[PDB]
RNA sequence: GGUUUAAUUCGAAGCAACGCGAAGAACCUUACCAGGCCUUGACAUGCUAGGGAACCCGGGUGAAAGCCUGGGGUGCCCCGCGAGGGGAGCCCUAGCACAGGUGCUGCAUGGCCGUCGUCAGCUCGUGCCGUGAGGUGUUGGGUUAAGUCCCGCAACGAGCGCAACCCCCGCCGUUAGUUGCCAGCGGUUCGGCCGGGCACUCUAACGGGACUGCCCGCGAAAGCGGGAGGAAGGAGGGGACGACGUCUGGUCAGCAUGGCCCUUACGGCCUGGGCGACACACGUGCUACAAUGCCCACUACAAAGCGAUGCCACCCGGCAACGGGGAGCUAAUCGCAAAAAGGUGGGCCCAGUUCGGAUUGGGGUCUGCAACCCGACCCCAUGAAGCCGGAAUCGCUAGUAAUCGCGGAUCAGCCAUGCC
């Protein structure tokens, strides 16, 4: 989003309440799977490009 | 073992048939044209997206 | 039905405010932005000033109003 | 909307992970993004070797980087003193420990990440883009190849209104997936707005 | 405290939070669901029956 | 039946337990 | 009686190096429990396909990791020597415990 | 939507906007409002003289940010016997190169998506026709789910589509025995608990299995109807998969990105408020109006999942939420976990009821710095409207609709009845 709201860097938070997410690559923070610590979004596109190991198109 | 009463009846039914027929393998004469020989494939069909179950299509307003 | 456990809270900068002035007399005003404390038995006299986002309010602080949460008497909204 | 992409479709068969590593549920988030940390160094500084791939793997606490690229050659350096510095600049990121490699890419007008690098290039330095695709198609059509298919995005020329420019020849049978269809995309930063180019190489069949 | 003489302490329990300068109070006064929920729509239960206004002036048919 | 907390149905539906739903 | 929890991303190359793991003998040395099959577990992500509305789209992935046991009774010393340097999977882990 | 407001941040528009972006708005998130502040800056690479410079606990003011101020420290290189001079590094003002902008523009773009539509279609090479745009092929007769195949023919082929290749389900086999058992004998603290074996169930890798292949009838053929054998029979069931294009469709607020714009504020930090406002209207839902029902007690059968600064057996206190203690489990082994409708017993007896759980008064628990605005849960009391719904209108052709419970993602907690 705004890189000046990346102060998810802020280390100390004050309360660990204040803690939260963001993707780790776009800066999204509303659907940031914590496993990959990405955004739906990333996910889908470093899913395709074959960059998330062991992960695939799932369909049963 | 698994999933409800009713499958378990069904599925005992299947289980007995087939007992009934490599103990005699006669039987099966007055055994297939019944039925009891084959299996119910028929299993719960899986979730769909966009869908709220399946087949059950979400209700839409104005066209 | 609320809650306030084996706790009880009030934000504290404000408190040893009013309670620094029951050494003595009342001071008439007291700018808080904080909404958030619950009014102590200590505070039944100054008239505090709670914040509301945009004024503080001189809100006069009966004996009938101690359990009560301090943004209680400050609205927020403006309506018709 | 359409068209999944051709690679994630396949990625169960016919084509690999890039990265091919495991790690447990607290692990897989960090090993995740310096994974792309390594990526990011290397695609930027290796851009002139074109590199195709990098292939990232691990285990007892090593990492083992295997950059594809069309010319070793600029890897490598003053004999040695340019894959040293990279294997270097990778153990600051990486605290790990990392082993770089160098794969020669035998074809470059096979690899479609390459191709379509190579058209993205030129849109910059403002070739005719109705030839350079027809032409890209060619030089891949040329170098064997099953069949092969080149996109260019919008806003060809200056043209104040983006459109699309095509070619494609032999198969590219994007529905089947026992294909194998390398397919590699590559950004066009003009003066006037940003192009993309997509390339499919078709090639084989089981 | 059954019937009547509760009945009215509960009455006057509410007189104790329309008395004082209370939010629930207010609340209690207009007559809107005092223990935080939405109005804008879904109020009926403390609003009464629908007081139905004209919508709109130049604007297709809702 | 699903929308009074204080009995079974209800209890069961708001995942909780309680007086009305005994944990065990 | 060594314990070992073979598990990866891959069961390709899994049971080609739990299969690996059981060198040492077929059934001449050490008794070999053979590859013990063992659920795997199937961890789900469900992404909305577009950015910005469009609900109804969605797009499943899965990331599944599966798991071996073998397991060797009776472990003679050069049965152990064989689990030093002998190995080619990279993306297949390895739990021992006895 | 509207209206209101200091603000009620922005976007989404008939199908294809409206439980949509949002898979977690008390602060945070945050983009909005008021008030207190910050400026080379919360983040990047730098460039000139200047005072000092790694750093470690203080003080005043303050809502916090911030502003102000007192104090030990003074190290590491070269020159000097020294007092000292010059300097690499990180800290420092006062200027410059630049940062930053969720400000504008899908009415410049990429990417990704939606949509007609999983519809059976869109074309191409070469020939032939036509002055030409073009046509033929791809029209016709059968036939298919299908430009699916067959037959025909100035056309002969080909590509993107269809189908097949991938996955999950249904039958069977081989490999495999810290899950599975009156299969078969021994023991029982009658629990597969113990010895013990893997047959069976299962677990999950690799295979077989279907082919209109066999029979009868219509057919020129493709195929159609039927019948055997089979777990399954003409596409066995369900996924993934969406053609050339259309909409100048959605999105510059995910991310890029051309241009335009601001640069002691259109950037930055706080604290508080807002996004939750209510005379009204709509959408999607939930819970109902009850006897094929509701309540209480006992008891029976799931699948898929998740679990470390996590799931919590079991014990104790509490009506209870929950608190105290504590076992096991990096989990086919421990736990969430009770599945629920069902079954057996009892109660209610046609009532706005033992139907319905809205509202409101009170007392509590837990999470969080903090629950007034605005959390969830438990307990007591309150017990609304609702007796099956006008005009209109939605879904569904089979394990489907209907109905019943269970799980996950997001996440301290949770407004989840949403979604998968
Ligand atoms: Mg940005
Ligand atoms: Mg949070
Ligand atoms: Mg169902
Ligand atoms: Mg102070
Ligand atoms: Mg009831
Ligand atoms: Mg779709
Ligand atoms: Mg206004
Ligand atoms: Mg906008
Ligand atoms: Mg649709
Ligand atoms: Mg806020
Ligand atoms: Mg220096
Ligand atoms: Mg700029
Ligand atoms: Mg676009
Ligand atoms: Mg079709
Ligand atoms: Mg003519
Ligand atoms: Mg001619
Ligand atoms: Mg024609
Ligand atoms: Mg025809
Ligand atoms: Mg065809
Ligand atoms: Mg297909
Ligand atoms: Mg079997
Ligand atoms: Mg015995
Ligand atoms: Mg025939
Ligand atoms: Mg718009
Ligand atoms: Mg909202
Ligand atoms: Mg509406
Ligand atoms: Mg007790
Ligand atoms: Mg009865
Ligand atoms: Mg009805
Ligand atoms: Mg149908
Ligand atoms: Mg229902
Ligand atoms: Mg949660
Ligand atoms: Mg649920
Ligand atoms: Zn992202």
């Amino acid at each position: 989003a705004r890189k000046a709201l990346i102060e998810k860097a802020k280390r100390t938070p004050k309360f660990k309440v204040r803690a939260y997410t963001r993707c780790v690559r776009c800066g999204r923070a509303r659907s940031v799977y914590r496993f990959f610590g990405l955004c739906r979004i990333c996910l889908r596109e470093l899913a395709h490009k074959g960059q998330l190991p062991g992960v695939r198109k799932a369909s049963w | 073992r698994g999933g409800g009463k009713s499958g378990q009846i069904d599925a005992i039914k299947l289980g007995i048939a087939r007992a009934l027929v490599q103990y005699n393998p006669d039987y099966r004469a007055k055994l297939k044209p019944l039925g009891f020989l084959t299996r119910d494939a028929r299993v719960v069909e899986r979730k769909k997206y966009g869908k709220h179950k399946a087949r059950r299509a979400p209700q839409y307003s104005k066209r | 039905p609320r809650s306030l456990k084996k706790g009880v809270f009030v934000d504290d900068h404000l408190l040893e405010k009013v309670l620094e002035l029951n050494a003595k007399g009342e001071k008439r005003l007291i700018k808080t932005w904080s909404r958030r404390s619950t009014i102590v038995p200590e505070m039944v006299g100054h008239t505090i000033a709670v914040y509301n986002g945009k004024q503080h309010v001189p809100v006069y602080i009966t004996e009938n109003m101690v359990g009560h949460k301090l943004g209680e008497f400050a609205p927020t909204r403006t309506y018709r | 909307g359409n068209k999944i992409h051709p690679i994630g479709f396949r990625l169960g068969i016919t084509r690999d992970w890039e990265s091919r590593w495991y790690a447990g549920k607290k692990q897989y988030r960090h090993l995740l993004l310096e994974d792309q940390r390594i990526r990011g160094l290397l695609e930027k500084e290796l851009y002139s070797a074109g590199l195709a791939r990098v292939d990232i793997e691990r285990a007892a606490d090593n990492v083992a980087v295997t950059v594809h690229v069309a010319k070793p050659g600029v890897v490598i350096g003053r004999g040695g003193e340019r894959i040293r510095v990279l294997r270097e600049e990778l153990a600051k990121l990486t605290g790990k420990n990392v082993a770089l490699n160098v794969q020669e890419v035998q074809n470059p007008n096979l690899s479609a990440p390459l191709v379509a690098q190579r058209v993205a290039e030129q849109i910059e330095r403002r070739f005719a883009v109705r030839r350079a695709i027809k032409q890209a198609v060619q030089r891949v059509m040329e170098s064997g190849a099953k069949g092969a298919k080149v996109i260019v995005s919008g806003r060809i020329g200056g043209a104040e209104q983006a459109r699309t420019e095509w070619a494609a020849q032999g198969r590219v049978p994007l529905h089947t997936l026992r294909a194998n269809i390398d397919y590699g995309f590559a950004l066009a930063r003009t003066t006037y707005g940003v192009l993309g180019v997509k390339a499919y190489i078709f090639l084989g069949e089981v | 405290k059954l019937e009547g003489e509760l009945r009215a302490e509960v009455a006057a329990n509410i007189k104790r939070l329309m008395d004082i300068g209370c939010y629930r109070g207010l609340r209690h006064r207009r007559g809107l669901p005092v223990r935080g929920q939405r109005t804008r729509t879904n109020a009926r239960t403390r609003k009464g029956p629908r007081k139905t206004v004209a919508g709109k002036k130049k604007a297709p048919r809702k | 039946g699903k929308g009074d907390r204080r009995t079974r149905r209800g209890k069961i539906w708001r995942g909780t337990y309680g007086k009305y739903r005994p944990r065990k | 009686k060594i314990r070992i929890k073979l598990r990866g991303f891959d069961h390709k190359t899994l049971d080609a190096s739990a299969q690996k793991i059981v060198e040492a003998a077929r059934r001449s040395g050490a008794q070999v429990s053979g590859p013990i099959p063992l659920p795997t577990r199937v961890r789900r992500f469900t992404v909305i396909r577009g950015p910005f509305k469009h609900k109804d789209s969605r797009e499943h992935f899965e990331l599944r990791t599966h798991n071996r046991l073998v397991d060797i009774i009776n472990p003679n010393r050069k049965t152990i020597e064989q689990l030093m340097t002998l190995d080619l999977p990279t993306g297949v882990e390895i739990e021992i415990k006895t």
